[PDB]
């Protein structure tokens, strides 16, 4: 089953998939940590 | 069977050894058709349909 670096091929491809939106992931005590908004 | 066992074991074994590809595959994820797509882009033909 040897692969290739056809993975990074793909990979990229969905990644490439996904106006940014995030996603609270956590929140307290008046912080919160979002994932997403690579270009933030 | 034995054939799909075996595929199963290749593709957990190849998953363990590239981590980015496990990594970006176990991301839960509303909508799994990029999912579905980057498997069938990797390894569609390499495995059987089961």
């Amino acid at each position: 089953t040897i692969s290739a670096a056809d993975i990074e091929g793909a990979i990229e491809d969905y990644v490439s998939s996904f106006e940014e939106i995030g996603t609270v992931i956590d929140a307290g005590d008046g912080i919160a940590h979002v994932e997403g908004l690579p270009s933030v | 069977l034995t054939n799909l066992a075996d595929e199963l074991a290749s593709v957990a074994k190849l998953l363990l050894s590239e981590t980015a590809l496990n990594k970006h595959l176990a991301e839960p994820t509303d909508d799994s058709a990029p999912k579905v797509r980057l498997l069938e882009r990797l390894l569609s033909d390499k495995v059987s349909a089961t």
